């Protein structure tokens, strides 16, 4: 359910 | 115009060959264009932004950048010293918390926000959005980015840092947005950069110097760094009237430096973004 910095 | 002793990535997107240190660009410098940075926020007070930055939306108790990721990305788009489009207007949208993480529902809410907010801003030359974030594949996330693009905002998204095919990541895998991989200072695909047929273009991604929180600087690496190089370029090329928000990704890819990269697997474009300036 989560996105993150790249 | 010419900026001597510039960060290597700015010089590269104004060079047909590697190993140069000057940034050549038209003095219009993206004036009259607006770039939304959707991330951990923007430390607007930073001297390098010269008052052109401001925070317009947060989904957390605070609108400040406590992480630094978004401030660096915004610096690469439009900071006075480290930025591609030195006269653009930047708008921050804090969709990630200061740990760098966020929920997909809040990511989607931020994209639909920009599609509406741009109609309340003076961007007579065009609107770009930079999305240096991602996660596992989700149709809903992809749909949100596609909606944002269709509304008339050039959407640039980082391909991902898992040295894998970007088709299994979102919003990178959305065909209608511009999907940006990373290269290093010796014209090699960065070791960590995702790849695949869904990639549109490469930009400088390794060891990128830009703004940070606390009024400072630092160098860091990732597809998050290449994406604002492409975001700022689009703002610069729209001010010049060379393309439109709808057709900009295709225009950058067609005008790119083609055939200079190594470590590019079969099935991925060998295109490095180039600003085509001839003084
Ligand atoms: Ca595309």
């Amino acid at each position: 359910a989560a996105a993150s910095v790249k | 115009a010419a900026q001597t002793n510039a960060p290597w990535g700015l010089a590269r997107i104004s060079s047909t060959s590697p190993g140069t240190s000057t940034y050549y660009y038209d003095e219009s410098a993206g004036q009259g264009s607006c770039v939304y940075v959707i991330d951990t926020g923007i430390e607007a007070s930073h001297p390098e932004f010269e008052g052109r930055a401001q925070m317009v939306k947060t989904y957390y108790y605070s609108s400040r950048d406590g992480n630094g990721h978004g401030t660096h990305c915004a610096g690469t788009v439009g900071s006075r010293t480290y930025g591609v489009a030195k006269k653009t207007q930047l708008f921050g949208v804090k969709v990630l918390d200061d740990n760098g993480s966020g929920q997909y529902s809040t990511i989607i809410a931020g994209m639909d926000f920009v599609a509406s907010d741009k109609n309340n801003r003076n961007c007579p030359k065009g609107v770009v959005a930079s999305l240096s974030l991602g996660g596992g594949y989700s149709s809903s996330v992809n749909s949100a980015a596609a909606r944002l693009q269709s509304s008339g905002v050039m959407v640039a998204v980082a391909a991902g840092n898992n040295n894998a095919d970007a088709r299994n990541y979102s919003p990178a895998s959305e065909p209608s947005v511009c999907t940006v991989g990373a290269s290093d200072r010796y014209d090699r695909r960065s070791s960590f950069s995702n790849y695949g047929s869904v990639l549109d273009i490469f930009g400088p991604g390794t060891d990128i110097l830009s703004t940070w929180i606390g009024g400072s600087t630092r160098s860091i690496s990732g597809t998050s760094m290449a994406t604002p190089h492409v975001a700022g370029l689009a703002a610069y090329l729209m001010t010049l009237g060379k393309t439109t928000a709808a057709s900009a990704c295709r225009y950058i890819a067609d005008t790119a430096n083609k055939g200079d990269l190594s470590n590019i697997p079969f099935g991925t474009v060998n295109l490095l973004a180039y600003n085509n300036y001839q003084a």
